[PDB]
RNA sequence: GAUUAACCCAAGUCAAUAGAAGCCGGCGUAAAGAGUGUUUUAGAUCACCCCCUCCCCAAUAAAGCUAAAACUCACCUGAGUUGUAAAAAACUCCAGUUGACACAAAAUAGACUACGAAAGUGGCUUUAACAUAUCUGAACACACAAUAGCUAAGACCCAAACUGGGAUUAGAUACCCCACUAUGCUUAGCCCUAAACCUCAACAGUUAAAUCAACAAAACUGCUCGCCAGAACACUACGAGCCACAGCUUAAAACUCAAAGGACCUGGCGGUGCUUCAUAUCCCUCUAGAGGAGCCUGUUCUGUAAUCGAUAAACCCCGAUCAACCUCACCACCUCUUGCUCAGCCUAUAUACCGCCAUCUUCAGCAAACCCUGAUGAAGGCUACAAAGUAAGCGCAAGUACCCACGUAAAGACGUUAGGUCAAGGUGUAGCCCAUGAGGUGGCAAGAAAUGGGCUACAUUUUCUACCCCAGAAAACUACGAUAGCCCUUAUGAAACUUAAGGGUCGAAGGUGGAUUUAGC
């Protein structure tokens, strides 16, 4: 809860979705009922805290692999990193790491963004002459 | 009930609001604000704002009543207290000078007073425990004991051990020996105080 | 699938079996890699790999379930309990965890050498290690430590009887 | 499977916006009325009229509204052609309401940095319309949690506005009797007309300005109309609780129920008669002493299968 | 528990109608009546001899146009006149729908001694209010 | 079972019988680690290397000792003591204080976790003293083994099977009270058992892999000994052995069954626990009643030639908002036969049903379709500072009706009780068709008794009259009190001791109701 301000903040920032809120069972494994049959699901998710407030695992990393989407988490040592597919060992408490991370993720993210417009803008301007 | 939980019992005394606003405390002060928003009830038509009204006097009439003739309880109640009245008087002219002091003439003093002297002090309740009830003494409460002193009186009353005699002449009658502390209502409470006092040993049993 | 209608059953069953889709890696795509011997819960199952033309000779279910997933030729024994979902669910779990030919190599940096009594001496290479195939040689073992089996021992040294044993069947 | 639920586009309500416009022109040719100034109000009572109903309800009866106010707000889609969806709160499920509690939780963060009657909190029923989204009572009280968290702070003029969309307002009947008109008869005399009503009885009070405290029942003096003492107790509490009896000319005429469903009638009607000729703060006295109220205590039906109103037959 | 004039509930697959789907504590504040006179009025009589006349109405409807009444008829009494209101499939074939309105009028004017009006509304398929 | 068709084999078929296929699995709870330890013949590889809890806390045996309590005796005082949910019996050289005084039993420490092979061992001191430099190793050899019990001789505070007395109870060979014995103690012999169960063998080792049916005390490996193979018969019978003579150990079969069993799930139940409740409700508490009398009315018995149905809650002035004939289905007698009906049936089955209801409901559930968990078992599915649930629809709710927002009606899902009704009507199945159908005449439906509900009363807050609430009379064997009985008249009707009303005569019980019980904010 402490930082599902900034996390909210930051994915708004870098054009991206947020989910700090108490994940309701179905999300992913039920989204065509939830949301519709014509629904995307995520094809990344990035966990910055892999833990609830109960000191256990949070759902989404065994829901994620059910639907086959890759996750990435910051696991502590109290954490399991056994079906995380990308797994980043750090401090996930202290808020001077969690500025950190994040700083990084949205650089990282904001920065292909517009390279993809590069790429284009010199294909569709090369490919016209 | 066809009020609402919104609706409050009125207030009758005549002397309350007369009340200045400058011995109105802060706490009262606030109260009388907040009545104005709220609903009140019609006051029924048993209590007005007379000044003869006595709450003792009409409930003692409800007790009586039968079927809702309340002109028939509250006659005998005023007839009783005219033979309260005319039966005092007689005593007070054929008095020595000295014993006219101590001859009170005012019929409700009356009933008052021998209602209190008919309050018991602890009743009998039936507790059970190890599979038997036993009539362990219990402290009624002030209603109670209240209650029991007018239902005793018109029980004494209705009693069929009197002939022919009206309810008036029966109740003054009775309401004059509780005032001398005499009389079977008040040995009822007597007998009432002598078994409360001899199964004092069953005192425990209750818990409250 | 759980429901009061038995239609309705089919219906959850079938379509939730779909998103719970298990691969089976199929040897030259009629067999088994190699022989399974597991044991789920209180359940036996053991599997042989078999040649072409030998069938399905095992239980009832393991024949549907293979011919879904492509197996012609596997020979089965059930032993302990026969519950259908201890052997469904003991099946597919072995025939998940078998390693290839291919993952022998790489695992061992060795090649895998298939040997044939029809095809004489000769040595047929089934899979070769893409990284840096190792010289030296695995130590040869005067004997092996392996726990064996008494009813495969028992039919080699001609001892088991029983009238109920290689009898002639349909073709499955 | 058959039932579906109706899903109505944005393509279906746009049809439908026009054949109202146009069924609206129709049924001002049938009234012969001017088609421009025809507003809704009309359509209702020309609808009532061309089409009778008499079903109790309202919401069963033939009505010709406007399609923004039949068809419900419906969640519109939330998503592109390329699936992404355009609030980054999509996966929650309540992104209308949690970008409420995140909005909220920002000014109250600034506030650290740099440094009432008549309303009511928005009902939960209230606060769907606005987000369009479901909400359990307890995702509510946390949100009025934090608004009251906003209020106590020194918060700026412009989270002033923020919190007031979210109060409602109430309008509070101020608990005053309506005063009478005191009007004037051929001779010049003052007096107050009211009535009252008890169980079955309906009385009409006239109450002179100045008189000697004569009252007549249907023209027999009171004392010989009411009998028994209780009657005439109540005839004299509104005047002796405003200490002027012996000052008023009471005339009445009550008709209907019993004995003390009259007097009853006529206190209440003498009692709203006399409110006219007493200052306001007495008025409120009679109210809060039940001199104004009507008594709603009315005879209570009895049941098919029933002794009486409340009364059960003997169970064996 | 009570059963009157109510369809219980089903899976979902079960089609009711309007009238189908209210039950009789509802039929003068959510439903009107399918059959209007003045017999039941206070002071009014003969009440007993216009309700011989449409329960025969019905039953002669139900089996003279057989699987083409889609909702229950509609009886209106104006004086002499009696009206008949009803809802019907588009199945059958319009020339076989004329033959029978004025087999119908006739025959139900010499037998009520009454001009008899009969007024058909087709519909494509049987309007569904929900399903139960 | 017959018939028809079909299936399999086929000059065979296939009923009875016999035989052929049986050891590398297990032993915490399913049948199995047999109470303990030692060794032998022998087997093993855990024996050399190579290493880490000697000693001390409640081992054992012998001798001696004694702090607290008790018994007994003595003095002084008192008149009772014991017993308990509450009593009785018992005792009264009894009880209380003080003092003297054990062959019995060993608070606290001990929240310790030790000794010993196990059994078992917890007051003090002293003596002797606690096997083994590989492991394993016995129903029977060798030696031990709680309690109970036998034999013999002692002791005796208390407790205490049996027994006797007292009480409870339908009974009480029991639970509760009292008293007392064998016995528990010592010495010397015997007996040789246990849920002797930490139900989990000894030794060595591992924590990786498929963790693992379930539960319990996580799962395995090596080695060895012992044991076990459906249940019951059977901790039996026979045999043998034994200081055991109603004994212990070892320990079958026949007859019989097609299951037994172990561990979970759900639900119900509980003379089940905690906590919180019941507002006309469980109890007490407020008010009027019931059961008491008479009458009315229903039912059950009985009766009659003479219906049916409902019949614990949820039947019982119920179907009936209704039986003199009719209604009517009943009984007796007579009559008719394609019959009011392109017949008919109040014939059986409500355990074939629709239909209309009761009931829990004075409830708050109900559920499609998905998802997840449990290793993909039956099953289950919440925590808001949130941890797998989302939910259309049905219901509640909301709306509506009545005098509003209140209250009362109405509504009230899915299910339950094979609940009610084939006699509302309809109807499936089986049955009757000169009769189980149809019509006519006459007729019964009572009361020894018991019971439910109701009416009227037992009076003086009453009775009668006038009035409709300022009255006058009455008032206990000519009072209060019958709507009953008897007689007459009238009303309806074709028909009335008969139904109802009225009048007259009559003037009973009854004097406030046992056990219990109903309704109402
Ligand atoms: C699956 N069958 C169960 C089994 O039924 C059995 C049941 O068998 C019974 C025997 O006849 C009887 O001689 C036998 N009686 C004896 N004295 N031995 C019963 O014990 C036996 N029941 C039983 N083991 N549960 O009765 C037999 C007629 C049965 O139906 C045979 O198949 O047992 C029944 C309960 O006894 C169950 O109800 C059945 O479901
Ligand atoms: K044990
Ligand atoms: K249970
Ligand atoms: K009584
Ligand atoms: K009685
Ligand atoms: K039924
Ligand atoms: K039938
Ligand atoms: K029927
Ligand atoms: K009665
Ligand atoms: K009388
Ligand atoms: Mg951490
Ligand atoms: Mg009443
Ligand atoms: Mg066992
Ligand atoms: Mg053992
Ligand atoms: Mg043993
Ligand atoms: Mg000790
Ligand atoms: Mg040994
Ligand atoms: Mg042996
Ligand atoms: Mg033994
Ligand atoms: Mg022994
Ligand atoms: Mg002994
Ligand atoms: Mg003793
Ligand atoms: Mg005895
Ligand atoms: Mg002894
Ligand atoms: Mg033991
Ligand atoms: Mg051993
Ligand atoms: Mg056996
Ligand atoms: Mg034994
Ligand atoms: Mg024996
Ligand atoms: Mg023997
Ligand atoms: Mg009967
Ligand atoms: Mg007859
Ligand atoms: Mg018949
Ligand atoms: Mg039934
Ligand atoms: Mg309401
Ligand atoms: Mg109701
Ligand atoms: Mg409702
Ligand atoms: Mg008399
Ligand atoms: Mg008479």
């Amino acid at each position: 809860r402490q930082f599902s301000y900034l996390i909210e903040n930051m994915a708004r920032d870098c054009g991206e979705y947020a989910h700090t809120r108490y994940f309701r069972g179905g999300m992913l494994t039920n989204a065509r009922l939830l949301f519709g049959p014509t629904v995307r699901l995520p094809d990344l998710i990035i966990f910055l805290h892999t833990l609830n407030n109960i000191f256990e695992p949070h759902v989404a990393v065994r829901d994620a692999a059910k639907m086959n989407i890759p996750t990435v988490g910051i696991v502590d040592t109290n954490c399991n990193p056994c079906l995380i597919t990308y797994p980043v060992p750090g401090n996930d408490d202290s808020p001077l790491a969690v500025h950190l991370y994040c700083r990084l993720f949205q650089t990282a993210i904001t920065r292909a963004k517009e390279k993809r417009q590069q790429v284009e803008a010199l294909y569709r301007l090369q490919g016209q002459k | 009930s066809r009020y609402s939980p919104e609706f409050k019992d009125p207030l009758i005394d005549k002397e309350y609001y007369r009340k200045p606003v400058e011995e109105l405390t802060e706490e009262e002060k606030y109260v009388r604000e907040l009545k104005k928003t709220q609903l009140i009830k019609a006051a029924p038509a048993g209590k007005t704002s007379s000044v003869f009204e006595d709450p003792v006097i009409s409930k003692f009439t409800n007790m009586m009543m039968i079927g809702g003739n309340k002109v028939l309880a509250r006659s005998l109640m005023i007839q009783t207290l005219e033979a309260v009245k005319r039966k005092q008087f007689e005593k007070y002219h054929a008095a020595s000078a000295e014993e006219q002091a101590t001859i009170e003439r005012n019929p409700y003093t009356i009933f008052h007073q021998a209602l209190k002297n008919c309050e018991p002090m602890i009743g009998l309740v039936p507790i059970l425990k190890g599979g038997r009830f036993y009539q362990v003494p219990v402290p009624l409460p002030d209603r109670r004991r209240r209650f029991l002193a007018m239902k005793w009186m018109i029980t004494e009353c209705r009693d069929k051990k009197h002939q022919r005699t009206l309810m008036p002449e029966k109740l003054s009658h009775k309401l004059l020996e509780a005032f001398h502390n005499q009389g079977p209502v008040i040995k009822r409470k007597h007998d009432l105080h002598k078994m409360a006092e001899a199964n004092r040993a069953l005192a425990h049993y209750r818990w409250w | 699938g759980k429901a009061t209608d038995r239609m309705d059953a089919f219906r959850k069953a079938k379509n939730r079996a779909v998103h719970h889709l298990h691969y089976i890696e199929r040897y030259e795509d009629h067999t088994i890699f190699h022989d399974i011997s597991l044991r789920f819960k209180r359940t036996h199952i053991k599997m042989k790999k078999q040649p072409k033309g030998y069938g399905l000779r095992c239980h009832r279910a393991i024949i549907t379930i293979c011919r879904l997933i492509g197996i012609k030729d596997m020979y089965a024994k059930v032993s302990g309990s026969i519950n259908m979902l201890s052997l469904t669910q003991g099946l597919f779990r072995g025939l998940s965890r078998q390693e290839t030919h291919q993952q022998l190599a790489d695992k061992k940096g060795l090649h895998v050498v298939e040997i044939r009594e029809e095809c004489g001496p000769l040595p047929i290479v089934v899979a070769s290690p893409r990284g840096p195939l190792r010289k030296d040689p695995e130590p040869e073992d005067e004997v092996p430590d392996v726990k064996l089996d008494w009813e495969d021992v028992k039919t080699a040294q001609g001892m088991k009887r029983s009238v109920w044993s290689n009898l002639k069947r349909a073709a499955t | 499977p058959t039932s579906k639920r109706e899903t109505y586009t944005e393509d279906f309500i746009k049809k439908q916006i026009e054949e109202f416009n146009i069924g609206k022109r129709h049924l001002a040719n049938m009234m012969g009325e001017d088609p421009e100034t025809f507003t809704q109000e009309d359509i209702d009572r020309a609808i009532a009229y061309l089409f009778p109903s008499g079903l109790f309800e309202k919401r069963a009866r033939p009505v010709m509204k406007h399609p923004e106010q039949i068809f419900p707000r419906q969640r519109a889609i939330q998503w592109g052609e390329d699936g992404r969806p355009f609030h980054y709160l999509f996966y929650t499920g309540k992104q209308s309401y949690y970008s409420l509690m995140h909005d909220v939780y920002g000014m109250l963060l600034n506030l650290e940095k740099h440094q009432v009657i008549g309303s009511r909190w928005l009902i939960k029923e209230e606060l769907e319309e606005m987000l369009v989204e479901k909400l359990s009572d307890l995702d509510y009280m946390q949100f009025i949690r934090l608004l009251e968290k906003l209020l106590t702070s020194q918060c700026g003029a412009a989270e002033e506005e923020f919190v007031q969309r979210f109060r409602r307002s109430v309008t509070l009947e101020s608990k005053k009797q309506l005063i009478e008109p005191v009007q004037y008869d051929e001779q010049g005399m003052a007096f107050s007309k009211s009535e009252g009503k008890r169980k079955t009885a309906k009385a009409e009070a006239i109450v002179y300005k100045h008189g000697s405290g004569r009252i007549k029942v249907n023209g027999i003096d009171y004392q010989l109309y009411f009998p028994i003492t209780q009657d005439r107790e109540q005839l004299m509490f509104p005047f002796h609780f405003v200490d002027r009896l012996g000052k008023h000319d009471v005339t009445c005429t009550v008709s209907g129920g019993g004995r003390s469903a009259q007097a009853g009638a006529i206190r209440l009607a003498m009692a709203k008669a006399l409110c006219s000729f007493v200052t306001e703060d007495e008025v409120e006295w009679m109210r809060q002493a039940g001199l104004l109220t009507t008594d709603p205590r009315v005879r209570e039906r009895k049941k098919p299968g029933q002794e009486g109103a409340r009364r059960k037959f003997t169970w064996k | 528990k009570n059963r009157a004039a109510r369809v219980r509930v089903s899976k979902g697959d079960k089609p009711v109608t309007y009238e189908e789907a209210h039950a009789p504590h509802y039929i003068a504040h959510r439903k009107g009546w399918l059959s209007l006179h003045t017999g039941n009025l206070d002071g009014e009589d003969h009440a007993a001899e216009r309700t011989v006349e449409d329960v025969f109405l019905r039953k002669f409807m139900w089996g003279t146009f057989p699987g083409c009444l889609a909702d229950q008829l509609v009886l209106k009494r104006r004086g002499n006149q009696l009206e008949i209101c009803a809802v019907v499939l588009r199945q059958l074939s319009p020339h076989k729908y004329y033959f029978l309105v004025g087999y119908s009028e006739t025959l139900l004017s010499y037998f009520y001694k009454c001009p008899v009006r009969l007024h058909l509304q087709t519909v494509p398929s049987k309007v569904v209010y929900k399903y139960l």
